[PDB]
C-alpha cells in the first residue's frame, strides 16, 4: 500500500493545509508569539517523551484553528495546550493524562478551560484529526536510503521541526516538500549525496522544483544559533538524536 | 438536538459508549446512534471516539459504516450512523442448523476485503475484526464496523498498542508480543472469520494465550475446513500465513481465482 498511501497522503495535504496568511487577520496575535509558543510545545513534548509525529499534529491543528478562531494572547497557550493534548490522545500509546497538561502551563489555566478548549478545537476542526505532516514524508523517503544513516535521519527530522517554528516562510510550503528539503539537506551535510533518482519517480519532485524551499531551509539552518527559539536545538544535542543539532551546516548547496 | 430522534431499542456495547436503534421522526430514516459520555471535569473526548471519528470521516466506502453525522453537547457526543439490520454473529448462530450458501460466504469475504483494502490503503488499521462488528442488510450488503479500537499508521510503522483484537481473533504475532505488527494482524481476523462463516463456529477459540498459540500450533503446524474445495483452501492459508509478511493482502486477495464466480446474493433472514 505503500504508494496508494503515498498519492492518498498527497491528495490529503491539500485539504489539511492551513491557511497561508492567517496570522495578518488576527489582531491580537503574531508570528513571533507562534514562535514562542511552538518552541514551548517542542519542550512539552522533551518533558513527557512525546513522538515527534504528535507535535507535528499539535502545529497542524493550532494552525488550522487560528486560521479560522480570533484569539487573544492570553489564550494562545490554551489553545496549543488542547492541540497537544489532542494530538497526543490520537496518535499515543501511553498519552500524558490532562492532570499533566495543566501542570505544565504553570496553573495560567484551569483544567476545566483545558478540556472546555479541547472540545472547542474539535468543533472547529470538524474532527478531522488525521492530518499529513512533515514526519510522515520523511519516514517514507527514509526507505529510499542506501544504506540507512541514523545521523541523516535524525537531521532531516531536526530540520523538520525547525520548519514549525516560523510560520513565514513556511506556511506557504507542503509537508511533502519541507520533508522533501529537509531529506536532501540532511543527507547532503552527513554524506554528500543529493535527493535521490528513486524519489524523483516517487514524489515527482526534482531538486529545481524543492529549490525555494531548500534555500529557505538552508538560511533557517545557517542561522539557527541566532534565532530566539532555542528548544529544537537543545533538544536535538543529544545522543538519542546523535548530536545532529552541534554539526556545522554546509556554507552553501551548489544547487 | 436530540428532539429529531426516537429511540427505538438498545442495540449493545461495543469498545466504547452505547449503541441504539433510532428513527429520525422526520424523514422517517432508521439510524444507529452512538452514544458517547464526555468526561468534562477529568479527561474530556476519550481517544476511541477521537480516532473512530477523524478515521470515519475520511472512509467512505461501500462496505464501510458510514458515519452520517456528528451531534455536540457539553456533556455528551451523539454520532449518527447508518443501520444495518444484524450482525454476522447473529446471522452464523441463526444458521447454525441450516448453514450459509458458499455463493453468500464468498461475496461477504469479497465485501469484507473491498472494505478492508480501502481501509489499508488510506492507511487505517482497524484491530478488532470479529463478526460482532461486521454488519449485513437484508440486501447482500457487509460493512465494517465499531472502528473504537482503529487507528492511523505510519510507513513503516512503529510500535503500536499491544492490547488488540479479541483473543480468538489475533494474530501470531501479537499472541508471541513481536515489536511491530501492520496491516497482516487485520487479514488474519479476516482469514479466522471466513472459516467460522463455513463452520459456523470459531476457528480457534482459546481459553487463554497459551490455549490460543496451541489452537494454532495444532491447526496450522510450528511456525481443517472440509466444505471448501480446493480454491477457498488456497485462499485461506494464504489468510493464514505464520509469516506476516508472506501473509496476503486484502488487494492482492481480492485478485484470487476464489472469487473468479463472486455474485452478490440476498441473505435468508
Ligand atoms: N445484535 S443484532 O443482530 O440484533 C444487531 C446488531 C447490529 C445492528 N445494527 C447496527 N449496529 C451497530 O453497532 C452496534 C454493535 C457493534 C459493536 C458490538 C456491540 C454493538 C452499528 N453501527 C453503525 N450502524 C450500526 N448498525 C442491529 C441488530
Ligand atoms: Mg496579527
Amino acid at each position: 500500500y505503500h504508494e496508494d498511501i503515498h498519492t492518498y497522503l498527497r491528495e490529503m495535504e491539500v485539504k489539511c493545509k492551513p491557511k497561508v496568511g492567517y496570522m495578518k487577520k488576527q489582531p491580537d496575535i503574531t508570528n513571533s508569539m507562534r514562535a514562542i509558543l511552538v518552541d514551548w510545545l517542542v519542550e512539552v513534548g522533551e518533558e513527557y517523551k512525546l513522538q515527534n509525529e504528535t507535535l507535528h499534529l499539535a502545529v497542524n491543528y493550532i494552525d488550522r484553528f487560528l486560521s479560522s478562531m480570533s484569539v487573544l494572547r492570553g489564550k494562545l497557550q490554551l489553545v496549543g495546550t488542547a492541540a497537544m493534548l489532542l494530538a497526543s490522545k490520537f496518535e499515543e500509546i501511553y498519552p500524558p493524562e490532562v492532570a499533566e497538561f495543566v501542570y505544565i502551563t504553570d496553573d495560567t489555566y484551569t483544567k476545566k478551560q483545558v478540556l472546555r478548549m479541547e472540545h472547542l478545537v474539535l468543533k472547529v476542526l470538524t474532527f478531522d484529526l488525521a492530518a499529513p505532516t512533515v514526519n510522515q514524508f520523511l519516514t517514507q523517503y527514509f526507505l529510499h536510503q542506501q544504506p540507512a544513516n541514523c545521523k541523516v535521519e535524525s537531521l532531516a527530522m531536526f530540520l523538520g521541526e525547525l520548519s514549525l517554528i516560523d510560520a513565514d516562510p513556511y506556511l506557504k510550503y507542503l509537508p511533502s516538500v519541507i520533508a522533501g528539503a529537509a531529506f536532501h539537506l540532511a543527507l547532503y551535510t552527513v554524506t554528500g549525496q543529493s535527493w535521490p533518482e528513486s524519489l524523483i519517480r516517487k514524489t515527482g519532485y526534482t531538486l529545481e522544483s524543492l529549490k525555494p524551499c531548500l534555500m529557505d531551509l538552508h538560511q533557517t539552518y545557517l542561522k539557527a544559533p541566532q534565532h530566539a527559539q532555542q528548544s529544537i536545538r537543545e533538544k536535538y544535542k543529544n545522543s538519542k538524536y546523535h548530536g545532529v543539532s552541534l554539526l556545522n551546516p554546509p556554507e552553501t548547496l551548489n544547487l | 438536538s436530540m428532539e429529531n430522534f426516537q429511540k427505538v431499542e438498545k442495540i449493545g456495547e461495543g469498545t466504547y459508549g452505547v449503541v441504539y436503534k433510532a428513527r429520525n421522526k422526520l424523514t422517517g430514516e432508521v439510524v444507529a446512534l452512538k452514544k458517547i459520555r464526555l468526561d468534562t471535569e477529568t479527561e474530556g473526548v476519550p481517544s476511541t471516539a477521537i480516532r473512530e471519528i477523524s478515521l470515519l470521516k475520511e472512509l467512505n466506502h461501500p462496505n464501510i459504516v458510514k458515519l452520517l453525522d456528528v451531534i455536540h453537547t457539553e456533556n455528551k457526543l451523539y454520532l449518527v450512523f447508518e443501520f444495518l439490520h444484524q450482525d454476522l454473529k447473529t446471522f452464523m448462530d441463526a444458521s447454525a442448523l441450516t448453514g450459509i450458501p458458499l455463493p453468500l460466504i464468498k461475496s461477504y469475504l469479497f465485501q469484507l476485503l473491498q472494505g478492508l483494502a480501502f481501509c489499508h490503503s488510506h492507511r487505517v488499521l482497524h484491530r478488532d475484526l470479529k463478526p460482532q462488528n461486521l454488519l449485513i442488510n437484508t440486501e447482500g450488503a457487509i460493512k465494517l464496523a465499531d472502528f473504537g479500537l482503529a487507528r492511523a499508521f505510519g510507513v513503516p510503522v512503529r510500535t503500536y498498542t499491544h492490547e488488540v483484537v479479541t483473543l480468538w481473533y489475533r494474530a501470531p504475532e501479537i499472541l508471541l508480543g513481536c515489536k511491530y505488527y501492520s496491516t497482516a494482524v487485520d487479514i488474519w481476523s479476516l482469514g479466522c472469520i471466513f472459516a467460522e462463516m463455513v463452520t459456523r463456529r470459531a476457528l480457534f477459540p482459546g481459553d487463554s494465550e497459551i490455549d490460543q498459540l496451541f489452537r494454532i500450533f495444532r491447526t496450522l503446524g510450528t511456525p481443517v475446513v472440509p466444505p471448501l474445495d480446493e480454491d477457498g483452501r488456497s485462499l485461506l492459508s494464504q489468510m493464514l500465513h505464520y509469516d506476516p509478511n508472506k501473509r496476503i493482502s486484502a488487494k492482492a486477495a481480492l485478485a484470487h481465482p476464489f472469487f473468479q464466480d463472486v455474485t452478490k446474493p440476498v441473505p435468508h433472514l
